């Protein structure tokens, strides 16, 4: 789960 | 962008400005590689996370940009897409492995001073190049700052 | 694949066409040499 | 129009290939061969990454060889954008190229 360690996908 | 520089015109003529018709906003960038495909990450289209699933009629392609937000009259070329290509092996759970999306152009644009495509790399140029310490260059007109802003 | 796939790739029409430099590729080069 | 956050016009910064080992020291994330990871390490002073919204943009290299600019990477994700002992991430073009090449030459390459 990429989401679970951090890990951010680059707009919001 | 965090600590770069106002780029200089047609500094980078292969880069792409990914945008949605409705409602308008900037999406991503990417890659022109030739008159008619462009490269771009697949989380850029694809990314169930966050309820994101665009398709081909959702996304206009912006080319010969410099200015993120005004209509760049005589430069710019918008163009929509054909096809939509997102590596079957993408991993979007946990690591983003394959994070790679090809766009097909409509029909094939133009190139200009401002419209140029990158060359991909090849055997010899991959084991030249790319070696720790050696520099090589981001562009883009994402946020200058983490955010806690807009 | 060898070098140029378009041979016109990665060439520049304002700068490596024009035998023009932008502004910081100096910095690039620079981390070159044969250093890695 | 603009504001200060998100810049006006494009913005450019030019960031040093960091070793496979130290990036997977980085991150509690499997990185893969699939992907690199770029960027000044702390003990370097410089500052600089791709942050929200740079995603997609190409990550090139000028070659020293022959003039030409290749695309190295493709901006992917990172922890945040700039934090010291943090690298941003990018896809491995060049170890993806096989599949480009596939679909490109018609489902064939």
């Amino acid at each position: 789960d990429f989401l679970a360690e951090g890990g951010g996908v680059x707009p919001r | 962008i965090v600590e770069g520089q106002d780029a200089e015109v047609g500094l980078s003529p292969w880069q792409v400005m990914l945008f949605r018709k409705s409602p308008q906003e900037l999406l991503c960038g990417a890659s022109l590689i030739s008159d008619r495909w462009v490269l771009t990450a697949a989380h850029c289209l694809l990314y169930p996370p966050w309820d994101k699933n665009f398709t081909v009629d959702d996304l206009l392609v912006r080319i010969g940009k410099h200015s993120r937000t005004r209509y760049e009259r005589k430069v710019e070329k918008i163009s929509m897409l054909d096809k939509i290509y997102i590596h079957p092996r993408y991993n979007w759970k946990e690591n983003l492995d394959r994070d790679i999306a090809l766009l097909k152009l409509k029909r094939p644009i133009e190139l200009s001073d401002y419209i140029h495509p990158v060359c991909l790399p090849d055997k010899q140029t991959a084991a030249k190049l790319l070696h720790a310490g050696f520099k090589g260059r981001v562009t883009g007109w994402g946020n200058r700052r983490e955010t806690w802003t807009t | 694949t060898f070098g140029a796939g378009e041979a016109d790739c990665g060439l520049r029409p304002l700068f490596e066409k024009k035998q023009v430099q932008d502004q910081t590729e100096k910095e690039l080069f620079e981390s070159y040499i044969e250093g890695r | 129009s603009v504001a200060e956050v998100q810049p006006s016009v494009l913005q450019v910064v030019n960031l040093p290939l960091v070793e496979r080992p130290v990036c997977k020291a980085s991150t509690r994330i499997r990185i893969t061969d699939n992907m690199f990871c770029a960027g000044y390490k702390p003990g370097e002073g410089k500052r600089g990454d791709a942050c929200e919204g740079d995603s997609g943009g190409p990550f090139v290299m000028k070659s020293p060889y022959n003039n030409r600019w290749y695309q190295m990477g493709i901006v992917s994700w990172g922890e945040g954008c700039d934090r010291d002992g943090k690298y941003g991430f990018y896809t491995h073009v060049f170890r993806l190229k096989k599949w480009i090449q596939k679909v490109i030459d018609r489902l064939g390459s």
